[PDB]
RNA sequence: UUAAUA
RNA sequence: AUCGAGGACUACCAAGAUUAUAACGGAUAACGAGGAAUUGGGGUUCGACAUCGGAGAGGGAGCUUUACAGAUGGCUACCACUUCUAAGGAAGGCAGCAGGCGCGUAAAUUACCCACUUUCGAAUUGAAGAGGUAGUGACGACACAUAUUGGAGGGCAAGUCUGGUGCCAGCAGCCGCGGUAAUUCCAGCUCCAAUAGUGUAUAUUAAAGUUGCUGUGAUUAAAACGCUCGUAGUUGAAUUAAUUACUUUGAAUAAAAUAAGGUGUUUAAAGCAAAACAUUAUGUUAAUGAAUAUUCAAGCAUGGGACAAUGCAUUAAAAGGAACAAUUGGGGUGAUUCAGAAAAUAACGGGAGAGGUGAAAAUCCAUGAUCGCUAUAAGAUGCACGAGAGCGAAAGCAUUUCACUCAACUGUGUCCAUUAAUCAAGAACGAAAGUUAGGGGAUCGAAGACGAUCAGAUACCGUCGUAGUCCUAACUAUAAACGAUGUCAACCAAGGAUUGGAUGAAAACCUUGUUCAGAACUUAAAGAGAAAUCUUGAGUUUAUGGACUUCAGGGGGAGUAUGGUCACAAGGCUGAAACUUAAAGGAAU
RNA sequence: AAAUGGAUUUAAAUCUCCUUAUUUAGAGGAAGGAGAAGUCGUAACAAGGUUUCCGUAGGUGAACCUGCGGAAGGAUCAU
C-alpha cells in the first residue's frame, strides 16, 4: 500500500509490526511492575540475611562473594555483589543496604552465575569509602 | 495492468539510454507524457520526438543524445507546497545546479525552477538528471 | 545450497510423476529421477557361442539377443559404478 | 492475461486505419439496416449478426457505413434483447454445466469451473446494474436461469 | 559378515 | 422541570440507534493544551508542576445563604479517623504557608513585612503564609581564581616502569587477564581525559537504513498463505480549446516559550530596558516593544483548473469479457474394454529336495514340494513406448472405445465499452497417513511372532503376518504441499532446439522462411548479489517511489502454556510469558 | 411560626447473593533452563558405516526404528 489514500493500512501495519521488537515490547507490557524485583526504581534498600559465594563459569575459576538481600518495598529475596577487594568483611547482618543494578550485559553480568545487583552502601557510606 | 503510463514511458527511456540506444519507442501516448518530454527538451536532454497516430492512443518515438542519465516518475503524486520544494530537491536531485523536478500545476506542467518563479505548487510528477 | 540447477530430476512442467522400482535395491524412485540404462546382450556368452554353433540341429539359425531396461536409484547407481561422482565444473556436461 | 488462469494469448482483431467505408462498397444504410433488422428477428446475437454481414454482404465494419454500432442500431429498432448478449451466453454455459453436474456428482473439475463461471456472472451483473442496462430487481438464480436462458 | 567410546 | 434548548423527566405511539472506516468492552504506573528533551530531513519520547481550561478537598450523599456554590479555612446524616472532658457532653478536617509521622532510591525555614504586583472592603489610610525579602540548596544555566574525579590490554588518550600477590584474592559494561617472570589483581612512581567538577545505576533520544512515509528484508541467514474464487479497502488506459480535493494569497487567532530585530547587564546566561548624543531638565521624543514570523489538523474568503473523486455524447487499449472457425489436451466424470506377472484352485508328469543368506537358521515338502504344460474366477496393477515431452489453480493426471463436459492456444474489418489488478472477513479443491459404515481382501505390509548378527539388537538381513493398502459415501485439512522464488504490468544482450497453431516456399508425414502462445537449455568481458549463483530475473534500487496482499526482527524457552474455535478422535487455526544465553546462523577458501 | 405526625424526591450506610480482576497456599503430576569433566548407549555431521529430512501412524529404556507419500537441502545435472 504505497498509494496516496492508503494511510489506514500503512499506519496499522506499524502498530502490529512494532510488537515484535524485543527491546520495545518488554518496556511496554506489564512486566516491569510484577516481574522486576527492583521495579522502576534505580536503587532499592533491603536487609542482609545470608553471605553467599557463587562459583564462576567454566572458563574462570574462583568464588564470587555476595550477599542475600530482602527488599523493603516488595519483600522479595535477591542476591547482591560486594564490589571491589575484600568488601564482604565490611558487610554486617540484619542491616539496611542500598542495592543498585549492574550494566546489563547479556542480562547477567559480573559475578557470573545469575547475579544482577551490586551493593553500594552499608548503612554507611560506601562499600567504597568504608 | 497498466496503472501509470508515465511510469512505463520513463522506464523505457532510462533503459534505452543505459544501453546507448539512439531512439526509443513508447506505445501509449498521453498529454502528460508529451508535457514531460517537452520539459526535458527545453533543458536539451532529448533531441526531439515524434508522435504517430494509430487511432488507438498512438505511439511516441524519442531521440536521445547521450545526455539523459536517469528520468524516473514519482509514485503517488504528493501535494507539494511551495515551502516543500527544497526538501524535495535535496532528496531527489544530485546537486543544486544539475537536475530538475517536474510538477503538474494549474498553469501546466512545469519544472521546479519556473514553478518557483510563477509562485505555484502542485503534484510532483518526476525528475531527470 | 543447490548443487544442481535441475535438482537432479528431469521434471520441469509438472508436479508429480509415477514411481519405478530400483533394479537392485527395490527402492521406489520417481520415473525421471531414476538412472535409466538400456542393455542389449546375447543369450550366449562369448566363450560358448562357438560350442553351440558346432553341434546345432538348425541350418544357419542366428542367435537371439536379450533386451531389458534397468532403472537404478541414486544410491545403487553410484555404488554399482553405473555412474561416478564428477568434478564441480564437469557436472554440467550432459553428453 | 486471462481473468482466471495463467494463460496469456494476444489473439485480437486489427481494425484498419480507415474509419470510412471502402471505395468498392456501394450498399447504403437502408439495405444494411434492414438486412441487420431481419437477422435480429431470427434470434441471432449482435456479435454474430455483424459477422454474417461481413462474410456474406461484405460490410465488415457497420460503424464505417451507418455511423452507429450494431447494438445502437438494434436498440433504435427495439430488437436489442433484454438480457445483454455477453451476459446471456455466460448464463447459458452455467446452466449447461449444472445440468451435466446433476448426473455426474463426482466431477470435481466441473464444480470448480462452474464456480468460476458464476463468479463471472456476478461480475457482469454488477457492472450492468451500474450502467442501468439491467434493472436493480434482476438477480441470477440457478432455479430460474434454466427457463429464461433456454 | 562384524568395527562402540575418548 | 429548568435561566434555557433537550428523553432532562413523565404519558401514549413507532422500532429504532452504533459497528470491520474497529462500535461495545479491557489497560494505562492517562487530567487536556500552549509547550519540553533529542534531532540533516522525516521523526521518537515526555508534559503532576509558570499560563489557559477541567475536577477535588478523607469517602459518598443531601442542602442553607446569595447575583454566582451542590461551597467543605459553610451546614446535616452515614463510614473511617483525631482531639478536649469534671464521664454529663463537645469540634475538627494542612490535595493552603511553615512543620511533624510514615513511605520511598528520591525532595528546603514551625523566619520578617505589606515597601513591589494586585485583590477585597463602608475606602487615598485596613487586611492579604496572595506577593515581596531573607535562610537551606553540586537539580540545572552563565562568567570566573590556583584541585579533584576516573583511567593507563583492545573498543578508548595514556606504562611492554618496579614491589607483593600465584586460576587464590580478584579485576572484568563486551572480548578477556590471572596455574608463581600478571602490560588487565593489590600498591609505589609517572602521564591520559575532563576540570570545580567527575564516576556509578535506571530511564528517554541519537547511534537504529536493528520498526522502514523518506527507509529495510522474504531462494539458501528469520521471513511468500498448498492453491484458486471473493466483499470491504487500495490502485485503476488514451480522450473534451456543480461541488470536493490540490495549490497561491489573506482574514481572524492569549501571552510565556522557539526563531529572530535593537540594546556593552563590564562580556555572557539574562532583562526589555536604557541612553549613544543632545554633555542630557529642552529633544533626538508624542523615544523602544522587533514586522516580533510561526502554526499542524479542522473552519472562512480569494486567483488558477494541470493532476484527481462524486457529476448527471469520443475510439475500440499487443486491458478485460462474450461470440464464431479450426484444433490441442497421460484435464475431469460415467460406462465399456484389453493384458499378462504374482498368487490360489483343478488335472497330469517327476521323485527329493525347496526357500533364504556374507555363511546360515526359522519355514515349506513323501498328505509328493520347488519345477513343466494346460485350464479356470476374483483383487490389483497399467511394463517396454515414456522424454529436462503434454495437460491441470495446486494436489495431481498413462490399456482402447464411446458419450458428457471443460479449458486454453491460434485465426478474425464480429459484439460490449472500463466491465480491470490485488484482495482482511468468507468460500470451493487440497498427496500420503489417519477416522466412521458397507463391499473386497491378490501383492506388499506400521503392530506382532519367530531366525540370524552383535557385548546387547526391542533395528538393519531372512520367514510368517493383523490394521492398512483397493472401491463407494462422509470426515480430516496437513507435507522438503519446493522453483524453499506471491499476483498483475512495462523495458530488456547473443543463440540452437522443442510442443501447439497461423502464414509463404518446397510433393498427413518431412525439410525450410516469418510470426503467436508454452515447458525448457547454452554463452556473457554486461547488470545484480555476501557468495553460491540469477538472466522468460534473484536485472532496470542510496541515481532508493509501477499496483496490491501476506510474512520476519539474535538463538532458545516454543508453535510450548493458557484462553477461544473447528473435529467422532488423532489433531488443525489463533497463540504468549517467566527465565536463560554472546552468539546461533548463510556462502565460500 | 417552633417541636411533632404522614406521603413523595434525592438517597448515604450496611447485609446477602453473583460476576470480574489481581495476588497467593497445596499432597501429587508433567515440563524447561543451568551446574557437576555421574551411569547407558551411537542417533546426526564422511555413502557417519541402514543417505538425510518432512507430513502422518504405530512401537520402544534412550537417542530412535518401521510402514505409506513426498524433497534433494544427494552420494546422480549424463546413455
Amino acid at each position: 500500500a504505497r498509494g496516496l489514500h492508503a494511510a489506514r493500512k500503512m499506519l496499522a501495519q506499524r502498530r502490529a509490526n512494532k510488537w515484535a521488537d524485543k527491546e520495545w515490547k518488554k518496556g511496554k507490557l506489564v512486566t516491569r511492575y510484577k516481574c522486576n524485583p527492583l521495579g522502576t526504581a534505580s536503587h532499592a534498600k533491603g536487609l542482609v540475611q545470608e553471605k553467599l559465594g557463587i562459583e564462576t563459569k567454566q572458563p574462570n575459576s574462583g568464588i564470587r562473594k555476595c550477599v542475600r538481600v530482602r527488599l523493603l518495598k516488595n519483600g522479595k529475596k535477591i542476591t547482591a555483589f560486594v564490589p571491589r577487594d575484600g568488601s564482604l568483611n565490611y558487610v554486617n547482618e540484619n542491616d539496611e543496604v542500598l542495592i543498585s543494578g549492574f550494566g546489563r550485559r547479556g542480562h547477567a553480568v559480573g559475578d557470573i552465575p545469575g547475579v544482577r545487583f551490586k551493593v553500594v552502601c552499608v548503612a554507611g557510606v560506601s562499600l567504597w569509602g568504608l | 495492468v497498466r496503472v501509470n503510463v508515465l511510469a512505463d514511458a520513463l522506464k523505457s527511456i532510462t533503459n534505452a539510454e543505459k544501453q546507448g540506444k539512439r531512439q526509443v519507442m513508447i506505445r501509449p501516448a498521453s498529454k502528460v507524457i508529451c508535457e514531460f518530454l517537452n520539459v526535458m527538451m527545453k533543458h536539451q536532454y532529448i533531441t526531439d520526438y515524434t508522435v504517430v497516430d494509430t487511432h488507438r492512443s498512438g505511439k511516441i518515438v524519442v531521440n536521445l543524445n547521450g545526455r539523459l542519465n536517469k528520468c524516473a516518475v514519482i509514485s503517488p503524486r504528493f501535494n507539494v507546497t511551495l515551502s516543500e520544494f527544497d526538501k524535495w530537491e535535496a532528496n531527489l536531485l544530485p546537486s543544486r545546479h544539475f537536475g530538475a523536478l517536474v510538477l503538474t500545476t494549474s498553469y501546466g506542467i512545469l519544472d521546479n525552477t519556473e514553478a518557483r518563479a510563477k509562485h505555484t505548487g502542485g503534484r510532483i510528477l518526476g525528475f531527470f538528471y | 545450497t543447490s548443487k544442481r540447477r535441475n535438482n537432479g530430476r528431469s521434471k520441469k512442467g509438472r508436479g508429480h510423476t509415477q514411481n519405478v522400482r530400483c533394479s537392485h535395491c527395490g527402492r521406489c524412485v520417481p520415473k525421471d529421477k531414476a538412472i535409466k540404462r538400456y542393455q542389449i546382450k546375447n543369450i550366449v556368452e562369448a566363450a560358448a557361442v562357438r560350442d553351440i554353433s558346432d553341434n546345432s540341429a538348425l541350418t544357419k539359425y542366428k542367435l537371439p539377443k536379450t533386451y531389458m531396461k534397468l532403472e537404478y536409484c541414486v544410491s545403487c547407481g553410484i555404488h554399482g559404478r553405473v555412474v561416478r561422482v564428477r568434478s564441480r565444473t564437469d557436472r554440467r556436461n550432459r553428453l | 492475461g486471462r481473468m482466471y488462469n495463467p494463460g496469456r494469448g494476444i489473439s485480437r482483431r486489427c481494425i484498419p486505419y480507415r474509419r470510412s467505408a471502402p471505395s468498392w462498397l456501394k450498399t447504403s444504410t437502408l439495405e444494411v439496416i434492414d438486412e441487420m433488422c431481419k437477422l435480429a428477428k431470427k434470434g441471432i446475437a449482435p456479435s454474430q449478426i455483424g459477422a454474417i454481414m461481413r462474410d456474406t454482404h461484405g460490410v465488415g465494419l457497420v460503424k464505417s457505413v451507418t455511423g452507429s454500432k450494431v447494438l445502437r442500431i438494434l436498440k433504435l429498432a427495439g430488437l436489442a434483447p433484454k438480457i445483454p448478449e455477453d451476459l446471456y451466453f455466460l448464463m447459458k454455459r452455467a446452466v449447461s454445466v449444472r445440468k451435466h453436474l446433476e448426473k455426474n456428482k463426482k466431477d470435481k473439475d466441473a464444480k470448480y469451473h462452474l464456480i468460476l463461471i458464476e463468479s463471472k456472472i456476478h461480475r457482469l451483473t454488477r457492472y450492468y446494474k451500474s450502467a442501468k442496462v439491467l434493472e436493480a430487481s434482476f438477480k441470477y438464480d440457478a432455479n430460474t436461469a434454466s427457463a429464461i436462458v433456454s
